RNA sequence: AUUGAAAGUUCUGUUUCGAAGAAAACCCGCCUCAG
DNA sequence: GGGGCGGGTTTTCCTCGA
């Protein structure tokens, strides 16, 4: 069941990006997605967008039990995603269980989604 | 009868829409299952419905009926192919309805005179004495072909945005680039022919003169099907069509070739249509095949160049 | 009918943009699917879209029509093609809404009588009646060749910095180089002609009366387009252009000429023309070519130097 | 318009740089797709951009209004021109920023009246009611002639080392050496008019009076493009420059020339020029050209000896 | 013996990305569908590490972790980071390629192990600097 | 396959002229070649350097036993020794290389990666000795 | 038949080269820019390969490396060697000529030949005096 | 001639505007092909 | 008789708006 782990990490990785780049966009592609060539290229371009707020330290890792959190600071607004983002081998068995069913990409973004809403929301 | 499998190449091409979701245009995908060593993968790959063509096909022969002289319906002659199905269609054409069982046959007769497509295309009636009339020609839904170990087609999503001088504009369109095959049959010795057992009535013998004509015309209304006038979205995503290989077969038996999803699918038509003739007893049997990816033909086969040829030779 | 087949040579080129990721401004590029001597393969290649050379045909239009005297709209006469799409483009221009179905030629015809783009590259209106009138010019995507085995095209990205005295500016685009080819087809024979079945509506005598200017200005609005005025970012990045081949066929019956993706496209289009007016009872069937990379061409085929003696031969 | 070709012969070159690697500063290249008698083929070959020659012309035009007399603006009074783009420039400036669709007219004029760079060259400025100007003056990559089968262009690294009494000093410089051709265009009809739609506001009147001034000086300000002055490293770098073929055309219509590729472009851009007068119902057409390579050049030319000469036959 | 080589690969892998902070060339590893992706990432990586040995910013060290085990050390913008193990020999790249030539599964694995070493080490780092 | 040797005798030539010479500018050279011309160019200026080598004795061909003897080249330089285990290659490699670089510059790379690999398989080993000692 | 010539021209050069015991000539061949300096060097070539034809130093023979092949015996300083192949004729020096009027690179490719049998013949020749 | 017979989800839209990788630097100090 | 040595680059900026 490690796969519902490694689904929540991707959707942790994506709301992320999300709140970072205050853009949809890329959650929109994965949620809609049709190949691997899709998801694929969203992994890409949300870690990207990732390693910009890393280097520019408004993305770090934390704890907030003690629980595993990433702040995220974008245009003033700061926000806390509760959780891990994946691991290289998250990536590689994600993409793995999307050549088998591009259905873990939807179900990924809308979680992803979720993550992000709230947020927003509180 | 005719029959014809006939491969194709499209690229940035987005004929045949389906629902919207939000702001996007979706094209229609069907799933497949596709043989590797570790297994199985399953792909959504992009399809044309067979009702697209069947449309062209009618507005083909509309246009050119109506420059002969043939009769054509009044919400016909507009491209609205309701047909003659309910009370409010009949009532515009000016036909009465049928009386019981028997008279069916009087009925049909005269929507046979009154409108030449429902003649060729088919009708349906609903009511209390309802009747019917298959189409004398039968498509096939347009899927890529499955052949080798890899699907040649692709669908990508394209940004698209209106420009406007005070800002309060975004749309996607799906576009596809694939390699397509389909195959058709169609029935010239039973146009003009009705489909209902009785006794003759009068009015069949303008039918029996007409029949040479209808059949020119059915027979002429493949060359839009056959030319790449299908479809829709063609102001601004026109595409780019190509004829790779045509193989079409002319028998007096029913008989169809085989589908052209294998490299190999001339040959094994050519040996088959030679074994269902020995079985059949028939009489006529003639291929044309058109060939431009330079695959495997056989013997006994006349060589065309273009389509034009074929429709010639049909029509002799 | 008028069917064009143009090939294009262009370098250090940047018309057409997507989202952009970064600092970086991206090229539009689109899936092809290419055959070659092991196979069959897909790339992807820089492409144009036909959204472009739509607005630059029209705007060109525009400028003919307002220099020649015919009527344009308020909102057509800045570069704005929203049409009458809206209910506020129809409270800005003053037409009234459409009432029931049978009223829909009379708003058909209020919008003919003050637009020519409305007449010209169609128009839609959504509502309680809705009104469609499909565009009299159509267009496709701007693909390279597909000959041989190598695509001859090619993109980068180029580095770009920005001055300033107090640092505290750097960007990148994409540049591409290809040879470009696209086809085109106009049906002068409808135009200024209500698409909409209905009765006889006042007003029709001096859309009759017009029909000739406006033929004669569509006709004159394709020389931007055979020329190069399309496209962004011209104004640092003007591309280099030169007509390699061009194809233009007038027939009074459906025909498509072949793309430019061989060597040779204009022989076969030649015969394919010539056996379609055979097979088609056609009565008119022209042919012009303009040939600068010494390609085949064929016999008894008209040869022109410039685009120029083209337009005039096709006003003519 | 004015619209003009140029061809230049640059030896021991480089006045465009992109990023380094290492110690090696590198020249900057782009990818070409050139025809030879096999065929078509893709190269790398050495070019410079736009942007240095569009930073050169402004700073010309800059020193000529400061000479004349005309307004300049605070910022681009030294030779940085971010213009009107953020924030900061209206603070330093004064400007105050618009407030609706409605205002933006009044904007531009402010930003009008007060910097002719911003009316010649365009501006953008990005906001709650964003303005736009495009320039009036378009250029373009210089591209070396792709004449014949080879490319008449060669690149290559240079070796040099610091001297120091101490060690403890050694970098590469790239060098190329071509035959650059390019292409400008700009259109005077439009120099102080003003671009967005709207009613008509106060301060028109010094632009009218000022219009003829800026005309001249813009015509004036192309003097530094076609001597030569543009790019950097000319401190140790400075290259050695020598005209070969120049093309002017002046119309009242949209035209295109030739672009400098092949020998014969000017009979050919005269022919067209004529023939483009002849259809588009033109009033006003003229050419010069200068020669000093003993090429083609027709019959009824005027021919010129120097660029004074054609820059005072231009202004005149 | 073909999994020691794997693992050898991963820590290459590993220590070109916590030198170059760059994840490109893992993701181009483990994505790869052919034998030309995989040797060029492998010639780019090596590429990467020549140069922190050149400049001394990568080096061979043995630690305690009470045996001493061989470990490479990286240093990278005053980050310092230590992957255990040995890095792949010149016939370890070519009995790699090989089985890539039998099955790029193996690239897939590689990069997988190189990123889990990468992590791991990346969130120790981080873990010190907020104690 | 001999395509294989020929490659593996060019990477092992590569491999020699860089831990002589200790610069990587060659095998550089060699694995981002375009052309025939900077490979032909390539294969000249090693060939040179382990000429000089050779006329310095510091260069010499000799079998190790790794238990059968294998071909190898013994290289000093800068009181650095190094072996490379292995064949040089001839004239006729060269020419078949060059050929195969006619046909596809990838063989160029390959050699090269081939190359870097031997070079840093030797420093790294002749290092570890060294801080053991 | 371009590549035969190029052979047989860098079979000149390395006739000329171990006779003279000289690496000038080649070195002039393969940085030549004009057809000058190629012309120049292969005239100076055939200059020193006459001398030793004249001093019976440099002959034609046959040796069997089982059938026959041509080669050039070159006796220099009492070291022989044997270069397997043919002279060019006096058709492959035009031929050649024009080949290096349309493009210099044939020179280089000489050359670098020329070098390569040089090469491995003097490495042979020390190898059999230190065994 | 089969829960079969009879049907287009089709029409209308620029990701446009603007911005020099620029400044500093020696491959140079020593050599007869000679009797 | 088949050369030697010292050098293998330093800053500054990594998109703005609908």
């Amino acid at each position: 069941s490690e796969k519902e782990n490694i689904i929540g990490r991707i959707a942790n990785l994506l709301a992320v990006g999300f709140l970072y780049s205050e853009s949809p966009t890329l959650v929109d592609r994965f949620a809609n997605a049709l190949s691997k060539e899709a998801v694929t290229k969203v992994l890409y371009d949300v870690q990207r967008i990732v390693q910009m707020g890393i280097d520019r330290s408004e993305i770090a890792t934390t704890t907030i039990k003690d629980y595993p959190a990433v702040n995220v600071n974008s245009s003033g607004a700061k926000y806390t995603v509760v959780g891990y983002l994946p691991t290289s081998q998250d990536i590689e068995d994600f993409l793995r269980m999307i050549e088998e069913d591009v259905y873990y990409a939807r179900k990924a973004g809308a979680l992803a989604m979720s993550i992000a809403n709230r947020i927003k929301l509180g | 009868m005719i029959s014809g499998s006939v491969r194709f190449l499209v690229n940035l091409e987005s004929l045949n829409g389906v629902e919207s979701i939000g702001n996007l245009t979706k094209h229609r995908t069907a799933p497949v299952v596709l043989k590797t060593s570790t297994g199985y993968l399953v792909r959504y790959v992009p399809v044309i419905s067979g009702e697209a063509l069947a449309h062209a096909y009618q507005a083909s022969l509309v246009d050119i009926a109506k420059k002969e002289g043939l009769p054509v319906g009044s919400l016909s002659s507009q491209y609205e192919f309701i047909k003659f199905s309910t009370d409010e269609a009949l009532k515009i054409e000016g036909i009465k309805e049928p009386k019981d069982y028997n008279d069916a046959r009087r009925f049909e007769v005269e929507v046979m005179l009154k409108d030449v497509i429902a003649d060729v295309g088919g009708f349906m009636y609903a009511g209390g004495a309802p009747v019917r009339r298959t189409s004398r020609i039968k498509l096939g839904y347009m899927i890529p072909a499955l052949r080798g170990d890899e699907i040649p087609a692709q669908l990508e999503a394209q940004f698209h945005v209106r420009f406007s001088n005070k800002p309060v504009a975004i749309f996607n369109v799906e576009v596809s680039s694939a390699l397509y095959t389909f195959s058709f049959e169609l029935d010239e010795d039973l146009i003009a022919v009705p489909s209902t057992f009785g006794e003759k009535v009068k009015g069949e013998e303008e039918l029996e003169r007409q029949k040479a004509k209808r059949v020119k015309s059915a027979i002429k209304a493949l060359y839009s099907l056959l030319s790449g006038n299908f479809g829709g979205k063609r102001s601004r995503f026109l595409p780019s069509m190509k004829l790779m290989s045509l193989v079409v077969t002319k028998t007096d038996f029913p008989f169809m070739p085989e589908p052209a999803h294998d490299d190999d699918y001339i040959k094994t038509t050519i040996m088959r249509l030679g074994k269902a003739k020995g079985v059949l007893n028939g009489n006529l049997a003639k291929a044309y095949v058109i060939n431009n990816e330079g695959i495997e033909v056989g013997e006994g086969v006349t060589v065309l160049s273009t389509v034009e040829d074929l429709v010639v030779k049909l029509e002799e």
